[PDB]
């Protein structure tokens, strides 16, 4: 599991424009489940990100992770094999690409971790043929390229080298409507085969659809943490801690409003059409 | 039409291929209009040949007029004081060293007298809800945030020509709402064109006009209920349809037909009242 | 984290100076560092150089490890010129290299010549934003304006020229976390590992810092930005009481050294 206990980051500590990023932290995330990372911009998600694999350490508490214990006194020595098991893409896939072409970007990875040649060039064909990228751009520059272009080569190049943990900082931004449903499928399809999903997310849709477990988050502080039924249960609380509800939760409410009451709570899209045939037979 | 983009050719850079090919559109003065399309479709390199940061491969058969002026070489400050172009990136927007002194670079170049610039930066960083972050240095911000800084140094200007190059990917869907009411107000009052690049069909939806691009070519142009009916067209391209039509079709699907007049969520709520009462 | 080039917010009172009378008390004080010829005259150089360093409120620490890796340049440069250049007395000689007393002395001097430049480069950058900074060099550069010289794009260059450093260390923190993130490992081995683990990086860093910085020109122009010319000001740019600190400065400090000069 992912522990974090009374886990806090500051940036810039010492400066007078010292801001907490991250304030007392205490969760644990269960392996092998699909895990929504909600809250409003600048709650701390990419913090908290960022401190999955080790890239900041915390001011103060203890994360516990994939074998490794992270401290406010670890260093960067020896995290080779958490980043192994553990992988992060970016917010912005500008911060992450630096190879000269699409296919050696996508490859640096499975090269730092045993990946012979033949292996690594299968694997990054395989993961850039599955993020949807055409075959003609693997031997473009990463910059070359448009932002959705960009967003897919840095997920194709951090699931290239199958980690256990795959932590996702809106992967689904910037990428059209096909290609935003296609990642979502990988992604689950991903965590079918075994391994842990955190998706930091800004549409309660992919929620309602994909998480299995819910982590919401407010000026640092963790508001909640639970099943996307119990977080979209009431919609008062959403309102009041800066989050939304499922488009089908308030096509229910609203159905509901205009007088066709709905049994239980509908948060998927078929999940209401059911709901409302339902009402209507 | 406050925009004409007649014939138009940009290979980048070399590049085998052109980005846009022979592309020919016209922007509606005073509408909303939704430019949607797959991922690497030349929707961000419309956007920077109409700012003029790019130029067309053959300058003397490719026309771009906006509002009347024929974009070009002797033109181009003529056109960018007309046109507010918030980037994809929000870090290639940012100019200033803190988040007021980026909203009123613009104001600062259109010679704006400070007394005025005050009000109006301090007016523009509360609309985006940044009024706290106004001393910080914009680079050490969210994706959001940086986001709605960007929207705010373009919407201090009041442009007469707006162009949000996926301006709300970033944003919270409180943020969301927030940032496109108040485009939508900040248009209606100063009487401006929206020019709203974007991957969310929520938005295209609810825009005047929604053109279509497919490599780089105008594939379709029309109104949003005469465009998201086209299913087949929109899933061949990498597109989808909005959460209304996709209701509809899984409630076809399921028994229950309901006629194609209805585009809204309001409608489908009375058509399925309606149903229900019977 | 390096604090060149970079501007950090504060509100000691040189953060209200001018930045016309910092431009030219820096440019001042850097022509006086060329002027000590006595080891008294580039003592007095050295508490000036220090006071102006804490005069802008950074705690020594912060300061120091902002100044940390040109600071260690700057003393194998002026190593190096102790070994090459030797007079008088000899201490070892040993090998091709040696160590000679007038040797050491001219080290020191170097070494303290260029500290203190960039000691002060350091305090200019940090307490001024970067397009006052330019402002202030196209100010400078008026006269200049004869001859038909376009002083704008100068003064531009000048501050793409200072915004390159804090680029080129922002890029050096990306791109060793992108690798870091991804498996590379910058802290294993020997000095030689480490070297050869950081070599691929060289052509990235400065290809990356040049395109941001020609991005920044990118988004003034996209913004209207077509000069410095006819443009209004959002913060006030006027002399003030304060203004008159940095020229008893720079009038003290002058005093100082023409009585401790060697002529
Ligand atoms: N480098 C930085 N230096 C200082 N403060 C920072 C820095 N990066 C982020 N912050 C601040 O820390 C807080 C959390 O930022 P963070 O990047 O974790 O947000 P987020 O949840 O990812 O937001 P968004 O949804 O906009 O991406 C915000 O108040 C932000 O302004
Ligand atoms: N800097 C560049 N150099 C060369 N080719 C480029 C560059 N930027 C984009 N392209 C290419 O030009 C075409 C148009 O891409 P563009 O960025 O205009 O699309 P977009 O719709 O804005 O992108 P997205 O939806 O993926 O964010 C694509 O084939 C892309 O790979
Ligand atoms: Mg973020
Ligand atoms: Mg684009």
């Amino acid at each position: 599991a992912i522990k974090f206990e009374n886990v806090s980051y500051v940036y810039s500590p010492g400066s007078p424009l010292e801001a907490i990023g991250l304030d007392q932290l205490n969760f644990s995330l269960e392996e092998g489940k699909f895990i929504a990372l909600v809250g409003h911009t600048g709650s701390g998600k990419s913090t908290l990100m960022q401190h999955f694999n080790a890239l900041l350490k915390p001011t103060s508490g203890k994360i516990e992770i994939a074998g490794y214990t992270i401290t406010p006194e670890t260093g960067n020595k020896g995290l080779k094999d958490l980043r192994r098991k553990v992988s992060l893409a970016f917010q912005f896939s500008e911060a992450q690409l630096f190879e000269n072409t699409v296919l050696k970007d996508v490859e640096y990875g499975p090269r730092n971790f045993g990946f012979s040649e033949d292996e690594a060039r299968e694997a990054a064909l395989k993961w850039l043929k599955k993020v949807g990228l055409k075959d003609d751009l693997i031997e473009h520059s990463p910059f070359d390229l448009s932002g959705g272009q960009m967003r897919r080569v840095a997920l194709a190049g951090v699931l290239a080298y199958e980690p256990e943990i795959i932590c996702l900082d809106q992967p689904a931004a910037g990428l059209d409507p096909m290609g935003r449903l296609e990642m979502m499928q990988l992604f689950k399809d991903y965590q079918a085969a075994g391994h842990t999903v955190i998706l930091v997310t800004h549409n309660m849709d992919d929620v309602a659809d994909y998480a299995d477990d819910v982590l919401a988050l407010e000026h640092g502080r963790l508001i909640k943490h639970a099943s996307p039924k119990e977080v979209f249960k009431d919609s008062e609380w959403l309102q009041k801690h800066h989050l939304a509800e499922p488009r089908s939760a308030r096509f229910a409410a609203k159905l509901e409003a205009a007088g066709l009451k709905l049994p239980g709570q509908p948060l998927t899209m078929p999940e209401l059409a059911d709901a409302i045939k339902q009402s209507l037979k | 039409s406050d925009n004409i983009i007649s014939f138009d050719h940009v290979t980048f850079t070399d590049s085998p291929r052109p980005a846009l090919s022979d592309l020919s559109f016209a922007i509606e003065r005073g509408s909303w209009t939704a430019l949607i399309g797959h991922n690497g479709s030349g929707k961000s390199t419309v956007s920077k040949l109409i700012n003029g940061l790019l130029a067309p491969d053959d300058l003397d058969k490719s026309s771009i007029t906006v509002d009347g002026v024929k974009l070009g070489a002797d033109t181009v400050w003529e056109v960018r004081e007309k046109v507010g172009i918030v980037f994809q990136n929000p870090d290639n927007q940012f100019v200033g060293a803190t988040v007021s002194d980026d909203v009123a670079f613009g104001l600062e170049n259109r010679a704006v007298p400070r007394p005025e610039m005050l009000k109006i930066v301090a007016q523009a960083v509360a609309d985006v809800g940044m009024a706290d972050y106004a001393d910080s240095e914009p680079s050490n911000l969210s994706g959001g945030q940086k986001q709605r800084v960007a929207i705010a140094g373009i919407l201090a200007v009041k442009p007469q020509v707006i162009i949000l190059d996926q301006s709300t990917s970033m944003l919270d869907p409180e943020g969301k709402e927030q940032i496109l009411d108040l485009v939508r107000k900040i248009k209606e009052d100063n009487n401006l064109t929206v020019i709203s690049i974007t991957h969310d069909l929520e938005e295209a939806a609810g825009a005047d006009q929604v053109l279509v691009l497919d490599d780089g070519q105008l594939l379709d142009q029309g109104k949003p209920e005469e465009i998201f009916p086209k299913v087949e067209m929109l899933k061949r391209i990498g597109l989808d349809i909005p959460f209304v039509y996709r209701l509809k079709q899984l409630l076809k699907e399921r028994g229950i037909v309901l006629p194609d007049e209805i585009d809204d969520d309001e409608k489908l709520v009375q058509s399925l009242w309606q149903l229900n009462s019977k | 984290k390096i604090i060149i080039g970079r501007y950090l917010p504060g509100t000691t009172f040189v953060y209200r100076v001018d930045p016309r009378a910092k431009l030219l008390t820096t440019f001042y004080f850097i022509i006086m560092i060329f002027l000590a010829n006595n080891w008294v005259s580039y003592l007095v150089i050295s508490i000036f150089g220090l006071a102006y360093v804490f005069a802008t409120g950074l705690k020594a620490r912060v300061f120091w490890d902002g100044v940390k890796p040109m600071i260690w340049m700057i003393v194998f440069t002026s190593l190096l010129q102790t070994f090459f250049m030797a007079g008088g007395k000899v201490y070892w000689h040993w090998w091709i290299f040696t160590l000679s007393s007038e040797g050491l002395i001219n080290g020191l001097y170097v070494f303290i010549r260029f500290a203190m430049i960039i000691l002060v480069s350091t305090v200019m950058t940090v307490t001024t934003k970067p397009l006052e900074i330019a402002d202030a060099m196209e100010w400078m550069l008026t006269p200049l304006k004869l001859f038909k010289v376009n002083v704008g794009m100068i003064s531009l260059v000048i501050s793409i020229a200072l915004r390159f450093v804090p680029t080129l260390f922002d890029q050096t923190v990306k791109i060793m976390n992108a690798q870091r993130s991804r498996g590379a490992d910058f802290n294993d081995g020997g000095l030689v590992k480490r070297a050869k683990s950081v070599v691929p990086m060289l052509v990235p860093l400065f290809i990356d810092s040049l395109e941001v910085a020609l991005d920044l020109s990118t988004a003034m122009e996209s913004r209207g930005y077509k000069g410095s010319e006819g443009r209004t000001r959002y913060r006030i740019l006027e002399w003030s009481k304060v203004d008159l600190i940095p020229v008893a400065y720079c009038l003290l400090l002058t005093i100082l050294m023409i009585t401790t000069r060697k002529h």
